[PDB]
């Protein structure tokens, strides 16, 4: 599969082009509501980047779970796994 | 005119028998027990009679005026949202007791399903006929308040009277127990066909609703009241001589 | 214990006074005022509204004229 | 003519703005208001059938806003009784809440709508036609409304639009996948 | 995966909403037609209620096939697997 590096690494990227927030931001413990202040239509943005860059689908209900960076992570491995 | 008035105001009393007989042939065809048809008669005739108590109290006072239409949708309209009301309480009721549930949590469930859903189709109804007062026809402006008082009073017993009624009597032995213990094949079957293949029940339904256009083309309508009116009332007979 | 919520609990706890003010009210109602066919049939309103303007038609020709002014008649056939 | 129009556009309205309150969404009312519509206009064409073709004497000229101002209404109640039982038994699934929800109310409403279309259609025994008319009219409306638009077309038309039937509420279209249970 | 055990009790679950018939009398090698007594559109009904709550989706012309419950679990486990 994937290390959680190398996910970690690509969603970084995908939120500094969606947001702005610096890669070094983005450590998998960060809240995207409270740490990194991401919005849910952020969050639907990052995943259609992550949907047409790597061919991961999240649906918005799965969205509407997802709280840090390593919940996104764990899930992403999930479906790979 | 005088004669339409005249027959309007005779034919109110047949028509309040054969609904009467209707509803009563209908009540015991669905619930199978004569006690429980007459638990709901009674609560029509409570609406009823309040309905109609009510508008002729106000009318017979000047507040507003009266035609033989509104009396007649006001008696038929009140009979009907009475009957219906009692069976949504009832049904909702002895769901509850088919489920499993004791009479006191079965009361309860039924109100609390079933409560918001009669107020809102009770201030539905009056507001959909209070619509009407802002009509130019006298024969439709007078309607619009009458009806509407006598929905709002209908819904008010509804609400308050009938849980009250259902209360007492299911205490007072096996009275608004279910008498016939049988699940809903049909339904069963209608639901699982309406959600596993939507599009084809769909387009069915709509094909038929719009059958009824085919109607539209040739209607008309005409003013002569002489053709609404029974031969014997004294205008035919002076308009058949003319 | 469940919290029942009061109005249900009112409804049922005091279900015979209400049932009683109920049927009082509806019989004073009824018993106090005329049944609804006397009380329709002396209420009953015009069919055409003062606005219509074959009413004020025929009400003109009755004050100019100076014969009546009413607009309604009938026929007397022998 | 502007009575008619007036009181079609009012009842509209009204009967929209109070679905819109008690269910909290827009396109469940907005449902609702156009299948009472639909079921509206083949009242209107069976009823002009019976009466013109049938029986041979026109509908008075006040039977149809009578008609619309009633129809309209029951078929809008007995819709959001449906729709309401729906929103309380869709924690399990669109599909299965919809199923549950008609296997409770089904048999409640036809009885309800049936015993409804029967007292209106009864009028047709007074002596006076034009309140026969308006009877049987409303009845053939609330009869067609209760076997076609509440059992086929409403929960047709909510399966088919999904998690968008409770915008703009968050509605799951299916639950969380569970385990299978331990016997 | 799943046991047959955990399979044959949610099925005899979903079949006791759908029919009535209680739990004790489903067992793996009774036929649905015959045995069980479910007709065509009762089997559609466990099919959505099936996939509405497990995740299981069963076609329409697979359901034509399976024939006792034994059948249906098999073809739920190889689903699974
Ligand atoms: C769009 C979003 C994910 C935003 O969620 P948020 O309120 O958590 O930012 C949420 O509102 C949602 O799922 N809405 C349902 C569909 C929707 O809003 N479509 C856009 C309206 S045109
Ligand atoms: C519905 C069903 C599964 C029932 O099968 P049965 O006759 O074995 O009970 C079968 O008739 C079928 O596949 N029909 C094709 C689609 C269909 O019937 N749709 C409903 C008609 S509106």
């Amino acid at each position: 599969a994937a290390t959680q590096e190398e996910i970690i690494a690509g969603l970084a990227e995908i939120i500094e082009e969606v947001t702005g927030i610096e890669p070094s931001e983005v450590t998998p413990e960060k809240s995207f509501v409270d740490d990194l202040d991401i919005d849910s239509l952020s969050m639907v943005e990052i995943a259609v980047q992550t949907e047409d860059k790597y061919g991961v689908k999240i649906p918005d209900e799965d969205l509407a779970g997802l709280r840090t960076v390593g919940d996104v992570v764990a899930y992403i491995q999930k479906l790979e796994e | 005119s005088a004669d339409q008035r005249a027959e309007g105001d005779a034919s109110m009393k047949l028509i309040e028998g054969v609904t009467f007989a209707v509803i009563t042939v209908m009540l015991l065809a669905v619930y199978r027990s004569v006690i429980t048809t007459l638990i709901v008669l009674a609560m029509v005739v409570l609406g009823l009679s309040g309905a109609r108590g009510i508008v002729a109290f106000l009318g017979f006072y000047n507040v507003f005026g009266l035609t033989t239409f509104a009396t007649n949708m006001v008696v038929t309209l009140a009979i009907a949202a009475a009957t219906d009301y009692a069976i949504f309480l009832i049904g909702r009721y002895q769901e509850a007791r088919r489920a499993g549930e004791d009479r006191e949590s079965a009361y309860y469930t039924m109100f609390h399903g079933t409560a918001h859903v009669v107020l809102a189709s009770g201030l539905t109804i009056a507001g959909a006929t209070l619509c009407l007062h802002f009509t130019r026809l006298p024969y439709f402006q007078t309607m619009g308040v009458p009806l509407a008082i006598g929905m709002l009073i209908v819904v008010a017993a509804a609400l308050t009277a009938g849980p009250a009624v259902i209360s007492v009597v299911s205490r007072f032995g096996k009275t608004l127990e279910p008498k016939r213990f049988s699940r809903s094949p049909g339904w069963h079957r209608v639901g699982t066909a309406t959600v596993r293949w939507p599009g084809a029940i769909l387009v069915c339904a709509v094909v038929a609703a719009l059958i009824g256009l085919l109607a539209l083309p040739g209607y008309y309508t005409t003013y002569d009241d002489r053709r609404y009116l029974p031969d014997d009332v004294p205008a035919n007979v002076g308009y058949d001589a003319a | 214990a469940p919290p029942r919520p009061r109005l249900p609990w009112f409804l049922r706890t005091f279900a015979v006074p209400i049932i009683l003010a109920w049927v009082a009210v509806v019989a004073i109602l009824n018993t106090v005022v005329p049944t609804l066919d006397e009380v329709g049939e002396m209420r009953a309103v015009s069919m055409a509204p003062n606005d219509a303007p074959s009413t004020l038609a025929i009400k003109r020709v009755g004050q100019v004229f100076e014969e009546y002014d009413t607009s309604s008649s009938v026929m007397i056939v022998l | 003519d502007y009575d008619l129009i007036i009181v079609a556009a009012s009842a509209l309205i009204l009967i929209f703005i109070i679905m819109m309150v008690l269910t909290r969404a827009v396109v469940a009312a907005a449902v609702i208001v156009g299948t009472v519509v639909l079921s509206l206009a083949s009242a209107f064409g069976l009823s002009v059938l019976l009466w013109q073709h049938i029986v041979g004497i026109p509908l008075h000229w006040m039977v149809l806003p009578m008609s619309v101002i009633v129809l309209l209404a029951v078929g809008a109640d007995y819709n959001l009784l449906l729709v309401s039982r729906m929103k309380e038994e869709i924690h399990a699934g669109i599909r299965t809440g919809i199923i549950r929800a008609m296997v409770g109310t089904g048999a409640v409403v036809t009885a309800a709508g049936l015993v409804f279309a029967f007292t209106m259609a009864s009028m047709a025994v007074s002596s006076l036609i034009t309140i026969g008319q308006v009877g049987t009219t409303i009845g053939l409306g609330l009869l067609f409304d209760t076997l076609v638009v509440r059992s086929l077309m409403t929960p047709s038309i909510a399966t088919l639009l999904g998690r968008w039937f409770w915008w703009p509420q968050r509605v799951r279209e299916r639950p969380v996948p569970s385990k299978w249970p331990t016997p």
